């Protein structure tokens, strides 16, 4: 959540 | 100044959506030289994350603009400067993550996750310079991005479950790194096809990790159907 | 520099949503003491009120934050200490519109349409000072921004049909601003009701027009609706 | 349009 926003995913 | 302080600081400029100055607490934390907490880690990359992200954006618009005022002399070169200012900051930025990467946090990791996690931001940051690479840089950057990217997946397929959000969010940016910056759809299918079927296969996981996987899984099927026509 | 590539940098920093860049450009154009065109005035207004309205948000989110950390004192103070880094950045923002209008703006207006449009805004940062002001400035300040607004106000009910979107874009702030800072929810309902009495009234105008009339006496109305309970 | 965004509009 935390993690998945701090992960920069790409498109 | 206190570590604490700063990090209080990162996480109220966090929700005021200051992400420049949430990046200058979280470097500064960093700097101190002790190893970053999780939550610390997770601080450092949104927050840069935010500031490297709105000057790619901004990039893009105005690259375009910069394309499509050719030749009118005088307007392209009003795009290009400021293409370049953007490109001046976006640099800026991506050899401070990067030096902080190679004087700190790669050098402290002290458990594979967090290796992980740093080394697939490592290969992103030098990725974000590919994007836009001066030709007789690109090479080089290009060849440091994907080794950061392969030495990080090595690792996360040894020491971690196909279906942790750092080993798919990292499978994920290397398979865009395929596509995008290499021009190998190819090989970033096959990336990410690969990530995706693995994680199925292992497929027990509870209901919020479960959740997090299942999204980032939703974004590999989605380039994939995308890349495939 | 040139006044023409100043204005097309603002142009390409708003395509960019780079606020802060374009206010900077605008800033300068109208430093160079001549009037601006419309269309000028326009990029300069949209570039400030970004520029400002990004720090007004901040400004709320950590203020509130501040707020529920009573008394924890160090929690507090790390919100405190925030909040005011923003509000030296609202304040010095303010200044400078401010003194943009005071210097340059008001004084060339040689049409009604913008003298109307100036003072408004003279009102709307004098406001947004307000909304962030300390006990001892407060009075002189919430004063300022009333006689600009009526001032301006005035000036349109004589200059200016009661669709037109600047006499109701004006109506609508000044009638919030009775409401927000004066805590006069009558005042405000008085004047919210009346402009939009006043432009139904006259209602003949064109489809485009029609609708940026439309769209502001929507938000009169929205207003009226939530004041009155 | 440009000139709504101009306006500042309180909400």
């Amino acid at each position: 959540q935390g993690l998945l926003d701090a992960l920069d995913l790409a498109s | 100044m206190d570590k604490n302080e700063l990090v209080q600081k990162a996480k109220l400029a966090e929700q005021a959506e200051r992400y420049d100055d949430m990046a200058a607490c979280m470097k500064s934390v960093t700097e101190q030289g002790a190893e970053l907490s999780n939550e610390e880690r997770n601080l450092l990359s949104v927050a840069y994350k935010n500031v490297v992200g709105a000057r790619r954006s901004s990039w893009r618009v105005v690259s375009s603009i910069e394309q499509k005022t050719e030749g009118a002399e005088k307007k392209q070169q009003m795009a290009r400067e400021y293409r370049e200012k953007i490109e001046t900051e976006l640099r800026d930025i991506c050899n401070d993550v990067l030096s902080l990467l190679e004087k700190f946090l790669i050098p402290n990791a002290s458990q594979a996750e967090s290796k992980v996690f740093y080394l697939k931001m490592k290969g992103d940051y030098y990725r974000y310079l590919a994007e836009v690479a001066a030709g007789d840089d690109k090479k080089g950057i290009v060849d440091q991005s994907q080794q950061a990217y392969q030495e990080a997946f090595e690792i996360s397929k040894k020491e971690m479950q196909p279906t942790h959000p750092i080993r798919l969010g990292l499978a994920l940016n290397f398979s865009v790194f395929y596509y995008e910056i290499l021009n190998s759809p190819e090989k970033a299918c096959s990336l990410a096809k690969t990530a995706f079927d693995e994680a199925i296969a292992e497929l027990t996981l509870s209901e919020e990790s479960y959740k997090d996987s299942t999204l980032i899984m939703q974004l590999l099927r989605d380039n994939l159907t995308l890349w495939t026509s």
